[PDB]
């Protein structure tokens, strides 16, 4: 969830 | 990758990579080897409770961590794996790379650590209750300092860390183990060029930062089962997603 959105961003 | 020209690229590419995401300038690292931590500040945090001392060292991982994420994601290879992949890499290798990294931070002259502002020996961390997790960093640590790593051979070498075909749970295996052998290319060639093959043999052992990993695991998991309401409360999300 916290690595799902660090890797979107 | 075909031809010397494409592998040299590579290695130049993750070269660049490491060194825009390392968190410390390694010369920002040496200058400080003088600012040693007095006996009364080694004193001071052995006298921290089992839980601040616990809660400050998953913030400063999780800090090294952010870092590591930042790295993966210029590799260019790695962005190009699916998403699944990415995190399966992640979640096994961030912690290793972080334990490769932290090498740079000691200083194997007197065996001490840079963390929060000085530098400080294992005794620093005792209340932690984890002796033997912190003397196998610090013997991990000591290990790549004595083979004098350079930032380059730093760089090549966690990209393969993090880039390891191996790990349970990939889907596109082999596109995994066709970026893995490249990376292993490009450190070898870097390696050859440099006269450094010597160290090939003297790199620590597979399993060596599997065990590391495991032990921060299971140390975390007795930390966890004693103090339930501070890794809820008080320990940094992206650390719990990884390791609780």
């Amino acid at each position: 969830k916290i690595l799902h959105r660090l890797l979107q961003e | 990758y075909a031809s010397l020209t494409e592998i040299e690229h590579l290695v130049q590419s993750v070269c660049k990579s490491y060194r825009e995401t390392c968190q410390l300038r390694l010369e920002d690292l040496l200058r400080q080897r003088s600012n040693i931590f007095s006996r009364e500040e080694v004193t001071g945090y052995q006298r921290k409770s089992m839980w601040e001392m616990w809660e400050r060292c998953a913030h400063h991982l999780t800090e090294a961590i952010q870092y590591v994420v930042e790295f993966a994601k210029r590799l260019s290879g790695f962005m190009e794996l699916c998403q699944n992949d990415q995190i399966v890499l992640l979640k096994a290798g961030a912690m290793e790379v972080v334990l490769v990294r932290m090498c740079r931070a000691y200083n194997a002259d007197n065996r001490t650590v840079f963390f929060e502002g000085k530098y400080g020996g294992m005794e620093l961390f005792r209340a932690l209750g984890c002796s033997e997790l912190i003397s196998s960093i610090f013997d991990f640590s000591h290990s790549l300092s004595a083979l004098h790593f350079s930032e380059d051979e730093i760089a090549l070498y966690t990209a393969l860390v993090l880039i390891n075909a191996h790990r349970p749970g990939l889907q596109e295996k082999r596109k995994v183990e066709q970026l893995q052998y490249n990376l292993e290319l490009a450190f070898h060639h870097h390696l050859c060029k440099t006269h450094r093959q010597s160290i090939l043999a003297k790199l620590p052992p597979k399993g060596k930062l599997r065990s590391l990993c495991s032990q921060h695991v299971e140390r975390l998991q007795i930390f966890q089962h004693l103090h339930p309401i501070v890794v809820q409360a008080a320990f940094p999300p992206l650390y719990k997603e990884l390791f609780s």
